[PDB]
């Protein structure tokens, strides 16, 4: 792991620094579209956060 | 009843709001870490890259001349004394009158910038290809033939001047000279010049209303401004010469200029703003490993902020990031 699209990595950076209100629903939408990250979220969100801090 | 296993009501309803609020926390540590130290590792990378490459030394040099320099109370005041604030603020107020958006939400600031452009161009400062003849009339330049360039005399040496273009008047024989100053306070007096000094003074002017301002440098010989519009909360392209407000395409498309790089400079950082401007007739960027340029800016921006505090370091870093996405993508928002 981990791999999400460049387009998402963008709109993630976009909000986690610019509209943090929408960070929750964007994370909704990512586990929505990425199965294997719906698993990482639950199985341990604290790793999933620090993996995420890699783009 | 049980053990049958109770169901609850719904499963692992996975808490995003939790994990969202968490992260924003983690991020901030990531950011505050980034803008730290200057661990001597990347220091050589820097000290060194500035010797691999002159496009590097070029940006480094400019950073030094251009980032701190316009933050100067003494200056800011003089400019304010000197400008006709009554007039500026009247017109700005007159245009706010004819409603200034539903949300006048720092829009005033934009109307000010725009009106400063107008004052500067219609009224304050004047363009100079060859100069007028000092002894013959005013409207009188196209009977000056130029005898080259040379160092400043004693007087004009004061005003940070390198070259004085000298010119002979064929109709009278006297020699008008055109010193090329960098002291923008001098320009307030002479009120004339070319992109160059036009831009020097206009940056300072913007800075003297306490706006957040930048000097944009195109390697293919033009210079202009970027101003931060809290109402559009992004950077806005300001070019005084063309009395232009939000028109970054101007160069690339209207003029059909070919460009390679564009760099911004300001108290808060140095940033590659090419992507805002170079939107066709792109020239080869063949001056510096793109990786190294990124680094170069980042290291200077980082250096430019040791004495800021954690709240400042972060709020700035986000603005920067908001920018990247604006440039990386094709649009605002
Ligand atoms: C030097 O700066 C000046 C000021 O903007 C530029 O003069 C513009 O030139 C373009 C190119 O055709 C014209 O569209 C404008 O009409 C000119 N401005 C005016 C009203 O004089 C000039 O282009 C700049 N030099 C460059 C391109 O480096
Ligand atoms: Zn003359």
């Amino acid at each position: 792991s981990i791999g999400l699209t460049v387009e998402d990595l963008l709109s993630l950076r976009q909000v986690v620094s610019g509209n943090p209100e929408a960070l929750a629903p964007l994370l909704e939408n990512i586990s929505a579209r990425y199965p294997q990250l719906r698993e990482h979220i639950m199985a341990n969100p604290e790793v999933f956060v620090s993996m995420l801090l890699e783009a | 009843s049980s053990g049958l296993v109770p169901r609850g009501s719904h499963m692992n309803n996975i808490d995003f709001d939790s994990i969202a609020k968490m992260l924003l926390i983690k991020y901030k540590d990531f950011i505050l870490s980034k803008f730290k130290k200057a661990a001597p590792v990347e220091n050589i990378r820097f000290q060194n890259l500035v010797h691999t490459n002159q496009f590097a030394q070029g940006v480094l040099g400019q950073s030094q001349h251009l980032c701190t320099v316009y933050d100067n109370p003494s200056w800011h005041s003089i400019v304010l004394e000197t400008l006709d604030l009554d007039l500026i603020y009247k017109n700005v107020d007159k245009e706010f009158a004819k409603d200034g958006h539903a949300e006048g939400e720092n829009i005033y600031t934009d109307y000010l910038v725009k009106e400063l452009l107008r004052y500067f161009k219609q009224d304050f400062f004047k363009w100079c290809n060859k100069p007028d003849c000092n002894h013959c009339g005013q409207n009188t330049s196209e009977n000056m033939t130029p005898l080259g360039s040379q160092g400043p005399n004693g007087e004009e040496s004061k005003f940070n001047c390198g070259t004085v273009e000298i010119y002979k008047c064929n109709r009278c024989g006297n020699i008008t000279r055109f010193p090329r100053y960098n002291d923008p306070i001098k320009l307030l007096e002479t009120r004339k010049g070319r992109c160059g000094e036009w831009c020097n003074l206009f940056t300072l002017i913007l800075k003297s209303f306490g706006l957040d301002v930048r000097y944009v440098w195109n390697r293919e010989d033009h210079v202009w401004c970027e101003y931060f519009s809290n109402f559009l909360n992004r950077w806005v392209h300001v070019d005084s010469c063309e009395q232009s407000f939000d028109q970054p395409y101007i160069y690339s498309i209207n003029w059909n200029k070919k460009m390679s790089y564009c760099i911004a400079f300001g108290k808060d950082g140095v940033v590659d703003v090419s992507k805002r401007y170079i939107l066709q007739n792109e020239l080869p960027r063949d001056q510096i490993k793109e990786e190294d340029l990124k680094f170069l800016c980042q290291f200077i921006t980082k250096r430019l902020r040791y004495s800021l505090n954690d709240d400042e370091i972060y709020q700035l870093a986000c603005r920067d990031e908001q920018e990247q996405i604006e440039l990386i993508r094709g649009k605002t928002q």
